């Protein structure tokens, strides 16, 4: 992990190590192993169950917020920062970007332009 | 006899009498046959030669039910009925014990109660001795022929004789029973002498709905509005669309081509149409009338769909947890077999392989402990022995009996296909 | 409306326990589960919640002292009619042969016939089925706990009499075979070490302070007489030190420990002098040589003989050495562990000729010391007791652990360390 | 004060159901069943049907507890019109189920206004030759775990149950409560046959809201008990309201 991300920022002509340069170097060392538990055979023949539910709390948790949040408008990444940073380490958010989806199929929130993010009436 | 009188009261307050159920009444599974013609005709001389001759023989049906075959032999031995005998529906599902029949006969004959052994040594002292034809219905007859043959050994040796004033009419259900349990010289007893009764056509099943229909068909009763009550204040008439009976003819001949289906499946779409109807005016239980093809539709199509897809549909979340995750088993280890306690460890791969994200947490948490730090930190998921309760006497899940619950053994019943499409959805 | 009692940890159990139990058939549920392992009182915190609310009715049984459900049911019938007899003597009613019911039915067509009778009852009343340990049943089946919990619904529901069942059971491991049934249930978890010390000794000293042997020992010895606090430190004292030093041993246990304490309290007394009993501390450094063995069991030099002594040593080589190599270590030219394998008669009679220190051929009194040893069960037979001595399909085994061995061997002064190699 | 202790009286026996038929209050996630049991049922007492028909569902699903509650609404508006007839297939073996039977119906007859006399064998001839023969009583009869009947051996009681519904102008009615998802392969082909292929699938509970709106129902109270059932309606709702209560 270390030879390979100071590797990685020698690439890009970084002067120092950043923090977000060895996410990738832990990327690639899973490239091999990221798919057994107790029994290797890795195996993996590629929508979950336990996807559905994260996409169901994170639906709920997110409308009580934009119902709490009276100013029924804030951004992507202004609603991230509301949630996904106030404890252990943040999402997807493109999971978040198929929830609002829904909730633009449902129609429970509204988009209403990128910059911002209402809901529904 | 007697407590009949005791079944009868007299409070009623003129039940109400809508149109469909005065056909339903008709449409009664109790109330000259074309399927059956040749047949009738053909058992008839059967038994026309073997008492108006004063001679003991043994007729032999077979076939699944609902062919009207107990309807038949009961039709022709009604009109024979006219024109010695003894009908004695001795239905070996009928019988408590096997031996049972025995008392029953040991009863028709004189009329005592006493065993199995002086009733036969009784039977077939008659059979040898009595100096000169009583139809005895062996209704079902496997019931009774299951222990080993003694039952039916006796019922034929017993026929066999010939001044034998004992004729038998026996229904089976398969053709083959006298050749795969039946001795050989008890086979040769059975003689060759058996009538196969095939399926019914469609031809034949719109024979038999309309003659169920004779006299109500497509028409006019005398409806009162306000009550909802039919005699056979609008005369209103009812037409009973023979497309829809024509579908279900074929539906039912296609695969099993039977009269109680058949009968019933009309019966049901029917009451549907029935309730429809009452809805649509309100007349609760005190122009013209149809039956679109729409009704038997729905009615046929509730014959033939499960449910384990919409069932599991609405399992907990735990539940469908615990059916993905031995899915995932099934193919990894292409066993279709797995083991409890590595399902858990599945389990818990399933949640750990997903980050620390939050949801992942609150899953974690609940999962584990329903919030309440306070008591945490469950070996296996909570509800566990509960949902695979749930799910084992249901049928769907199918485990043998160890108390050791970690190496205990696990199969799905249903196809792991519809399984997967469940999840699917 | 109930008075809930006290007990020393039973709090959250007593509450919820006069909470699903009360006068009032309607919001008492049909049946209950007092679950738990033994050693944490449920016959007992029952009882202190009974006898704390009187004007309830109740029956107690004890489904140990019977053993099938064929007595069970009979005694069901026989108690409830009595107390029945025995709540309201003025209605006139005819008892039932309760030993005429042998079938789960007509245990409900008697009770039916016991209760249309008691119609004359001024108000809906309860009557409490107590069924203690409903789990440890001699015969128990997976269709007996259903077959129980189902009664409610057979009976009349409007009968002026409600029957309302407790289970008692353990073995959470039987439990959870019924939990889609979501009975409701109470659980009693073991006690901490502490609590334990605390229940035993409010609970013994009553014992241990008028038992007759210290109160022997006290005019046994000076009299130095005192007051009864002084009876209660040394006594409680006891307690806390023989807990703390065998709990290791006995576990979260109530009942064991109320064993170690009056198997070790006697000797204890014994060693108590005119100067302890104001000092705990040379009172325990006085009677230590007590204090660090359990002591529980009340290697033997057999009493068997030299020709049994070599039998039963020859019948011990095939604990490990398959008949691969006995006539390969034994010529006239690790599963010391595992469960042993299985010999075969003149097997045995080879190898005992082999080690037998031409010297003896005779084989009468081998074959008495054999049948001896069978008697013993030191080499019992997997097969039957009545046919091993023919010579059909039969295994012998030895029945002796590896330390009698070693002693039987030292003793006879033959070695056996060769013939085990690894 | 007695308010208190009277509420919690009422609180806790309509947890329990065991209020007054007439005041019980059921689900809606199951209200179109029951009456779709209702008809099913009335239909089957007052306009004299004999259909049979199984419930089935997973345990603590009703069941009983709809029929029961079907049982007693009609008990206060039609008492004699029939009679009531339960057999748990757990208690009741295939043999002794007959005599279940035989006593539920004399004491049911000594209750409208000599049947187990007889040997089995001849109270079961007895009872078929009574049921298979103003107005006349229907007989209804409930099965718990009716599967255990169908076992593979025999299936003969409900066989002979099937048949009644078939024949007999006693207008019965059956109601089996079982839990086997797939009842129906259980049954042989003489049953199947036999039985009139209508069995109801008891519904479980698809969503979130639905469960809250039946603790809805269940902790409300709609009369005045004690001075707080509105104070006590009140603070229920406000509870049950706020998703992050
Ligand atoms: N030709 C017909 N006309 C009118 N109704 C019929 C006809 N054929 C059959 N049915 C009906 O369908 C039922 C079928 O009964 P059967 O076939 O006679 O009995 P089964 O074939 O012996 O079945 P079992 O008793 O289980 S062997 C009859 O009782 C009638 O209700
Ligand atoms: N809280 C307590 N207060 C006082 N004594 C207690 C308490 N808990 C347990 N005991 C004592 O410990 C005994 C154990 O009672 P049991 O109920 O028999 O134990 P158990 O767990 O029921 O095991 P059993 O008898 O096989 S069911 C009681 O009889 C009391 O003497
Ligand atoms: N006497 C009763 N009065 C009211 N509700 C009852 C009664 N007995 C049981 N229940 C309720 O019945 C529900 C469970 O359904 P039940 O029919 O009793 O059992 P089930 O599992 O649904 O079907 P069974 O009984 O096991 S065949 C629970 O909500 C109980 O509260």
């Amino acid at each position: 992990m270390i030879r390979l991300a100071e590797a990685h920022a020698k690439m890009k002509l970084k002067n120092v190590v950043e923090l977000e340069d060895v996410q990738e170097a832990v990327r690639l060392i899973r490239s091999a192993i990221k798919d057994y538990a107790t029994d290797p055979k890795t195996g993996k023949i590629d929508k979950s169950v336990i996807q559905r539910k994260l996409q169901e709390d994170l639906s709920r948790e997110i409308m009580n917020v934009l119902k709490d949040q009276a100013s029924d408008s804030m951004s992507f990444n202004e609603l991230i920062k509301q949630i996904n940073e106030h404890s252990q380490d943040r999402v997807e958010s493109s999971d978040i970007q198929e929830a609002l989806s829904r909730l633009q199929q449902e129609d429970k929130v509204i988009v209403l332009g990128e910059g911002v993010r209402r809901s529904v009436r | 006899s007697r407590f009949e009188n005791k079944l009868k009261t007299t409070q009623k307050h003129q039940i109400v009498e809508t149109i469909f159920s005065k056909v339903k009444k008709q449409l009664n599974s109790s109330y000259y046959l074309p399927a059956r013609e040749n047949e009738f005709a053909s058992i008839y001389l059967s038994a026309y030669s073997a008492i108006e001759s004063d001679s003991a023989t043994t007729i032999y049906v077979a076939g699944t039910p609902g062919v009207g075959k107990t309807l038949t032999v009961r039709e022709v031995v009604k009109e024979l009925l006219s024109s010695d005998f003894l009908y004695v529906e001795i239905n070996g599902l009928k019988m408590v014990k096997p031996t049972d029949c025995y008392e029953t006969l040991w009863n028709k004959v004189s009329g005592e109660r006493l065993t199995w052994a002086a009733s036969m040594e009784s039977l077939e002292f008659y059979f040898k001795r009595v100096p000169k034809t009583i139809v005895v219905l062996l209704d079902e007859l496997d019931a009774m022929v299951t222990k080993s043959q003694d039952i039916m050994y006796n019922f034929f040796n017993w026929t066999t004789y010939e001044n034998a004033k004992l004729i038998v009419i026996a229904v089976a259900n398969t053709m083959d029973l006298p050749e795969r349990q039946l001795g050989n010289k008890i086979t040769s007893r059975i003689g060759f002498t058996r009538i196969m009764f095939t399926g019914y056509t469609h031809e034949e099943l719109k024979n038999i709905i309309d003659l169920r229909l004779k006299g109500l068909n497509d028409s006019f009763f005398y409806v009162d509005t306000k009550t909802g009550n039919a005699i056979l204040v609008r005369k209103v008439r009812l037409r009973m669309s023979a497309d829809a009976i024509e579908i279900a003819s074929r539906k039912v001949a296609s695969v099993s081509g039977d009269a109680r289906r058949a009968l019933k499946v009309c019966k049901r779409a029917a009451e549907i149409a029935e309730k429809h109807y009452m809805a649509k005016h309100g007349y609760g239980y005190d122009g013209v009338q149809t039956v679109h093809i729409t009704h038997v539709m729905k009615a046929l199509n509730e014959t033939l769909n499960s449910h384990v897809i919409t069932f599991m549909t609405r399992l907990s979340f735990t539940a469908k947890l615990f059916i993905y995750a031995l899915l995932n088993l099934m193919k990894k280890n292409g066993s279709q077999e797995q083991e409890l306690g590595d399902i858990v460890d599945e389990i818990k791969l399933l949640i750990e392989v997903n980050g620390s994200n939050k949801f992942v947490m609150e899953i974690a948490k609940t999962l584990f402990q329903q919030g309440s730090d306070n008591i945490s930190e469950q070996l296996r998921i909570i509800s566990w022995d509960f949902v695979l309760n749930q799910l084992l006497d249901a049928g769907i899940l199918f485990k043998q009996t160890m108390k050791n619950d970690r190496i205990c053994c696990v199969k799905l019943n249903i196809s792991v296909e519809e399984a997967k499409r469940a999840m699917n959805e | 409306n109930v008075t809930t009692p006290e007990v020393a940890f039973r709090e959250y159990q007593t509450n919820c326990l006069a909470s699903y139990i009360s006068a009032d058939p309607d919001i008492t549920p049909s049946n209950l589960i007092l679950q738990g392992y033994s050693g944490t009182g449920k016959t007992y915190t029952l009882k202190k919640y009974f006898n704390a609310n009187p004007n309830l009715h109740a029956v107690w049984l004890e489904p140990v002292e019977l053993v099938s459900w064929k007595p069970l049911l009979q005694a069901i019938a026989r108690t409830v009619q009595y107390k029945l007899k025995t709540l309201y003597p003025n209605i006139p009613t005819t008892d039932y042969d309760p030993l005429q019911v042998e079938e789960p039915f007509l245990l409900v067509k008697t009770l039916h016939n016991i209760f249309v009778q008691y119609e004359s009852l001024q108000e809906k009343t309860c009557l409490f089925l107590i069924l203690d340990g409903f789990d440890s049943l001699q015969d128990l089946d997976a269709a007996l706990f259903n077959k129980y919990i189902k009664l409610n619904e057979l009976l009349p529901k409007d009968s002026k009499i409600n029957i309302k069942f407790i289970y008692t059971m353990l073995e959470t491991s039987f439990l959870q075979r019924y939990s889609t049934h979501c009975i409701p249930t109470v659980m009693f978890p073991r006690y901490n070490v502490d609590e334990v010390s605390t229940i035993l000794v409010m609970s013994r000293c009553g014992e241990l302070m008028e038992d007759s042997c210290l109160r022997k020992r006290i005019i046994e010895e000076q009299i130095t007489d005192c007051t009864d606090d002084q009876f209660q430190n040394v006594a409680a004292n006891f307690i806390h030190l023989i807990v703390q030093a065998f709990h290791s041993y006995t576990g979260n246990d109530i009942f064991a420990l109320n064993d170690l304490i009056d198997f070790k309290w006697p000797k204890y007394v014994s060693r108590i002098t005119k100067e302890n009993i104001f000092e705990p501390l040379a009172l325990y450094k006085s009677a230590i040589k007590l204090f660090l063995s359990t002591d529980d069991n009340l290697s033997q030099t057999y009493d068997l003989s030299i020709i049994s002594k070599y039998l039963l040593i020859a019948s011990y080589i095939c604990s490990y050495l398959e008949p691969r190599y006995d006539a390969s270590i034994f010529s006239r030219k690790n599963p010391r562990y595992l469960q042993p394998s299985l010999f075969a008669i003149e097997r045995l009679l080879a190898i005992f000729q082999a080690i037998f220190p031409s010297l003896m051929k005779a084989n009468i009194e081998v074959f008495q010391n054999l049948s001896e040893l069978h008697t013993l069960k030191l080499i019992a037979t997997t097969m039957n007791k009545n046919i091993d001595y023919l010579s059909p399909k039969v295994r012998w085994k030895v029945n002796v652990p590896w330390e009698i061995i070693k002693e039987i061997s030292e003793s006879v002064h033959f070695n056996i360390s060769d013939y085990f190699s690894d | 004060d007695p308010g208190f202790g009277s509420l919690q009286r009422r609180l806790l026996q309509q947890l329990y159901g065991t209020l007054p038929t007439d005041e019980k209050i059921i689900f809606t996630y199951l209200q179109d069943c029951q009456q779709e049991i209702d008809r099913i049922i009335k239909q089957s007492i007052i306009q004299k049907e004999s259909h049979s028909v199984i419930l089935v569902g997973p345990r603590q699903s009703y069941k009983t507890y709809l029929l029961d509650y079907e049982l007693s609404l009609l008990q206060q508006s039609y008492k004699e019109q029939f009679i009531t007839i339960r057999l748990n297939g757990f208690i009741h073996s295939e043999q002794t189920a007959i005599n279940g039977i035989a006593t539920q119906l004399e004491q049911q007859l000594q209750k409208i206004h000599t049947i187990s006399s007889g040997s089995l064998t001849e109270v079961f001839e007895k009872i078929l030759l009574l049921l298979d023969s103003i107005t006349k009583i229907t007989v209804v009869f409930i099965f718990d775990e009716i599967d255990t009947f169908a076992g593979p051996v025999r299936q003969t009681l409900l066989y002979n149950l099937f048949d009644m519904v078939e024949h007999s102008r006693v207008p019965v009615c059956i109601f089996g409560c079982t839990t086997k998802l797939n009842i129906l392969e259980y049954l042989e082909k003489r049953v199947k046959s036999r039985f009139s292929q209508r069995v109801i699938y008891m519904p479980q509970i698809q969503n979130l809201d639905d469960m809250v709106d039946a603790v809805r129902n269940l902790l409300t109270v709609r009369s005045e008990i004690s001075p707080w059932v509105s104070q006590w309606n009140e603070t229920l709702e406000k509870e049950l309201s706020d998703p992050r209560s």
